[PDB]
């Protein structure tokens, strides 16, 4: 997204990379980073299942 | 139902088998019948042992189910951190909850996150905020000065450090701890009692140390976490949750804590004249620090208890221990708590 | 010792009348235990700075009062652990330690293991310890049968 | 400590040292303490004379280049940062710098104060005195140093 400012009146965010859509993932291993990557977007990817979403079907656990 | 060793069961079975005939009395180790009987007796002994263990577990489960006093699960580690700015702040910035904190040290890769938002006042230079460890257990008890970076942009932050260690991180409660808690709960059914107020204040899982001081017309409660620093939110939660055990006709207050300081000097005569270097002295000092910091307000420093704690090392190594300064037991005031200050340890 | 450290508690533990009709114990130390024990006594061994796995048999022995109630039986437990610890080490690393153990030395461990098991069975306190050692009783016998055969293979 | 004792002695005798006057680069050859006559001395020479009374000698005129390479000091806080909460952590005897180009220095004393000479540039007649740190906190510059004699030579 090119043209979004997301400012506040006399208020700011101490951590940089805020207001814009920037998201930073941090971790000391792939299983720590991958868990954050998958967990960020998986629950909001909604569908019309009568029963749940991809998280219930896909375990994505036991990573190392 | 009683425990019986393998040999007695085997002897009884062999004696029973010998009745009615005399073509069997040969039980050398090479005999296969002896091997089969040994296996059967071993299985029976294991069945008895497992039955006793399962009976104990069932008693524990029934105690859990009857009074709904479930065991405490793994407790999150948390503390405080200091945020340092390059220059004094000009505008009121915002710090949303969930901001991550990570230690650059490879030995402690565990992460931390916030739960409650914080606002930095204008013309400020530093601010203290609480951080809660995602992982629960022994990994949360990092040493001092372990958290170095915020793991984000950190445009207005130079460095982050913690002045105090993390001690709230603990594993699951043992059977003895649950038994003591249940005994306190059973003795706490009668409200308007000091032993009842003990359980009433201890019902919150975060609280570890707690003490109650009484006078003619006022009740005061002293409590703290393992780190030894009371919080306003903890006081509010205690007030909210303790309404079912407070005395009706007497006022109650929950405040007061002070870190009492004492310097411990001890002389240790190792049995082995060799290997008297400073590494073992550092290890002993760390053990003493861990022991003293584990004490609570209710507990008081005792010479014999300290001797038992330090002498947990095998007696063959350490042959004698004595204190140059400590000669009499020290009584902690009810509000204060005894803990390690600056410890000096030397051979002689 | 050469490859990886060991727990502090095990290192501290290792460095240091009743009779059974079926079993006759003896205090014959194995040749491998004679040399390995000296290394444990000396400081030339890596060691960790923390301990875990409280469910091990070593912590069970420390918790109970076997040291003061029956130090003679406590001593035999150390001897069993010493031989048991050494035979674990050689297979994983340091194959040069082979051809220093014989079936007789391993066989006598079972005699001592069963001898102390009977005494521990007289009380219900040592049920956990008895449950562990009986599992190892069948473990050593398999090694005894294969130890002459493994030695020739290697 | 030597520095703390010297600072306490200077604070005790501060009122009696009115004979010492302020100048930009006063480097007199006469010791101010060994003479009743008034003499113009700046902060660097004042520190040199204070430390010369004891066995320590240091060097003359003890300009800004002294701190760079002589090894007599180890920095406590670097330049470029300015925190008002950490000021309490300081101890008496620490040298406090002033100015954007190390124009002047000072000696820290308790109760949030410092000892230095302040006045107009062209050889002010004002004597040595003590001033609150609140007004001069702006020009503190963050640089702090400390002494050490046991390990040197």
């Amino acid at each position: 997204i090119q043209e979004v400012q997301a400012v506040l009146p006399e208020v700011g965010w101490l951590i940089d990379g805020d207001g814009d859509n920037e998201v930073k993932f941090t971790g000391s291993s792939a299983h720590e980073v991958m868990t954050g990557i998958i967990r960020r977007f998986i629950p909001y990817m909604k569908y019309n299942y009568t029963e749940n979403t991809i998280d219930n079907y896909l375990d994505y656990d036991d990573l190392s | 139902m009683k425990t019986r060793k393998l040999t007695n069961i085997l002897s009884k079975l062999i004696d029973k088998t010998m009745a009615g005939t005399s073509k069997i009395t040969d039980f050398t180790p090479g005999s296969a019948s002896r091997s089969l009987l040994e296996a059967v007796s071993l299985e029976i002994e294991q069945f008895y042992i497992l039955t006793k263990e399962n009976i104990d577990w069932g008693i524990q489960e029934g105690i859990i189910e009857a009074f709904d006093f479930q065991k405490r699960q793994s407790k999150r580690a948390y503390g405080d951190v200091t945020i340092q700015f390059y220059q004094p702040l000009d505008m009121r910035m915002y710090i949303p909850a969930g901001t991550t904190f990570t230690s650059t040290r490879q030995e402690y890769p565990q992460q931390f996150e916030t739960l409650v938002d914080y606002y930095a006042e204008p013309d400020s230079t530093e601010i203290v905020v609480e951080v809660y460890c995602k992982e629960t257990g022994v990994a949360g008890n990092v040493p001092e000065g372990t958290i170095n970076t915020i793991a984000s942009g950190s445009s207005l932050i130079r460095s982050v450090n913690n002045e105090y260690s993390f001690n709230t991180g603990t594993k699951e409660e043992s059977q003895e701890d649950f038994k003591r808690r249940f005994h306190s709960f059973v003795e706490s059914r009668g409200r308007a009692t000091n032993k009842s107020v003990r359980y009433g204040a201890l019902q919150i899982p975060d609280v570890e140390g707690v003490y109650v001081y009484e006078e003619t017309g006022h009740i005061t409660v002293f409590a703290h976490d393992r780190n030894g620093n009371l919080s306003d939110t903890l006081k509010e939660d205690i007030i909210d949750a303790l309404q079912d055990y407070r005395p009706s006709g007497i006022m109650l207050d929950v405040t007061g804590v002070e870190k009492e300081e004492v310097n411990v000097s001890a002389t240790v005569t190792i049995s082995n004249k060799s290997r008297i270097g400073d590494t073992l002295q550092k290890h002993i000092e760390s053990v003493i620090r861990s022991y003293l910091n584990n004490l609570k307000t209710s507990d008081d420093l005792i010479i014999t208890d300290l001797i038992q704690a330090i002498m947990n090392i095998d007696d063959v190594l350490i042959y004698d221990v004595s204190f140059d300064n400590l000669d009499e037991n020290i009584i902690v005031p009810p509000q204060g708590i005894i803990r390690a200050g600056e410890i000096k340890v030397e051979l002689k | 010792n050469n490859f990886i450290p060991q727990p502090q508690g095990l290192l501290r533990f290792l460095n240091t009348s009743f009779v059974s009709k079926f079993y006759t114990p003896q205090l014959q130390l194995s040749e491998l235990a004679k040399k390995v024990l000296t290394n444990i006594k000396t400081d030339d061994i890596p060691v960790l700075e923390r301990e875990f796995n409280d469910n091990t048999i070593i912590h069970k022995a420390n918790d109970t009062l076997l040291k003061v109630q029956a130090p003679r039986m406590y001593m035999i437990l150390q001897s069993i652990v010493l031989e048991a610890y050494a035979i674990v080490n050689c297979f994983v690393e340091n194959p040069s330690s082979l051809k220093y153990l014989t079936e007789e030395d391993v066989s006598i461990t079972r005699e001592n293991l069963n001898y102390v098991a009977d005494y521990l069975g007289n009380y219900d306190d040592y049920n956990s310890v008895v449950l562990d050692l009986r599992d190892l009783d069948l473990c050593f016998s398999a090694i005894e049968l294969q130890l002459p055969l493994i030695k020739k293979e290697a | 400590p030597l520095s703390t004792i010297l600072a306490l002695d200077l604070n005790d005798n501060l009122k009696s040292l009115s004979n010492i006057k302020y100048m930009f680069k006063g480097a007199p050859k006469e010791n101010p303490f060994g003479t009743d006559k008034d003499v113009y001395i700046d902060t660097y020479n004042l520190l040199y004379w204070l430390y010369l009374g004891e066995d320590e000698e240091l060097a003359y005129p003890m300009n800004i280049n002294y701190f760079f390479t002589e090894g007599r000091f180890f920095t406590i806080f670097g330049k470029g940062h300015k925190y008002k909460v950490d000021v309490s952590k300081f101890i008496v005897g620490d040298i406090l710098f002033f100015g954007r180009s190390d124009t002047n220095i000072g000696i820290y004393v308790g109760d949030g104060e410092f000892i230095s000479m302040m006045g107009k540039f062209p050889k002010d007649e004002t004597p040595i005195g003590k001033y609150k740190l609140d007004d001069y906190w702006n020009e503190f510059n963050g640089r702090v140093m400390r002494f050490d004699e046991e390990v040197y030579i």
